[PDB]
């Protein structure tokens, strides 16, 4: 379930800015409400945003070695004053930015475990709020 | 859904859309799913006249959005000079924090608004300030390449 959800949503992140084309996770239309509504409200989100989300992955500085602690702080700082739905959004827009960054700096490596760290933080942090908050059913809801 | 439809039109940037809508009673702080409200939408588009109007029926100019995002972080981040004026002119906090910590004056030293920059010191903005992982807008300024706004705030 959230293993899928992040890689579609960096998928198509990734897909959409030109850096990888084909057969994938996040290849063609959302197959499902829950990914199509986290795809609109990226999207939302980043356009507001513009390239504020990239311009903070570039200045993490990440190496192959501090990227998962540095990934960890910026996750942490997202969520400072408890989860919400928005503030959930922008964790997804900046995990997928920071896989781009990876893109760029061409530590290819990253990419897949950016995606990895995403799943882990939402697994072991915000699973209880998530399903106290209605789930992503709920998301779907207020987000599609 | 009046506030519905003021958050749109202030995003879209129709002037007469707006006054009718708050003649009407529309919320002049409703807020959306990310918890923005009509001026950070004006603030951030550039649309000078709706943040005029807004604040005068009473938009709260210090509103912060689910990050923390004020209206002045939007107009000092895209470089709407006038706007940034008239928010600090009606009460905007200056030293806001927002995302990971970023100040106005972070946002224009990064982007290499230097005016704004200039602007954001007269009313006191904090040069020293450090964003979660200690960059100053000096530290911002300079990464980014914008050695004029570096030499201002080292200066200051």
């Amino acid at each position: 379930d959230t293993r899928a959800l992040v890689a579609d949503f960096v998928g198509y992140k990734l897909r959409q800015k030109g850096y990888v084309c084909g057969a994938g996770p996040g290849e063609g239309p959302a197959a499902d409400p829950l990914h199509q509504a986290m795809r609109a409200a990226g999207d939302e989100f980043e356009t507001r945003f513009r390239r504020t989300f990239s311009d903070l992955a570039a200045q993490l500085h990440v190496t192959p070695g501090s990227a998962q602690q540095r990934f960890t702080q910026v996750s942490d700082e997202l969520f400072q004053g408890g989860p919400n739905w928005g503030r959930l959004v922008a964790f997804f827009v900046f995990g997928a930015a920071l896989c781009a960054e990876s893109v760029n700096k061409e530590m290819e490596v990253l990419v897949g475990q950016v995606q990895e760290w995403m799943v882990a933080y939402l697994e072991t942090r915000l699973a209880d709020w998530i399903h106290s908050s209605g789930g992503w059913a709920e998301f779907t809801a207020l987000y599609g | 859904d009046l506030g519905k439809k003021l958050l749109e039109a202030a995003r879209a940037g129709q002037d007469d859309e707006v006054r009718i809508l708050m003649a009407n009673g529309a919320d002049v702080n409703a807020k959306d799913r990310f918890g923005w409200t009509p001026l950070h939408l004006a603030a951030m588009e550039g649309h000078l006249e709706i943040v005029e109007v807004l604040l005068k029926t009473g938009a709260d100019v210090n509103a912060w959005a689910d990050l923390g995002t004020t209206p002045l972080h939007l107009a000092a981040m895209k470089g709407h000079l006038e706007i940034v004026e008239v928010l600090l002119k009606a009460g905007a906090d200056v030293n806001a924090e927002a995302i990971v910590g970023y100040t106005p004056l972070h946002l224009a030293a990064w982007e290499g608004h230097l005016e704004i920059v200039e602007v954001l010191l007269k009313h006191g903005a904090d040069v020293n300030a450090q964003d979660k992982f200690g960059k100053t807008p000096f530290d911002l300024a300079i990464d980014n390449g914008n050695e004029d706004i570096a030499e201002v705030l080292q200066k200051a």
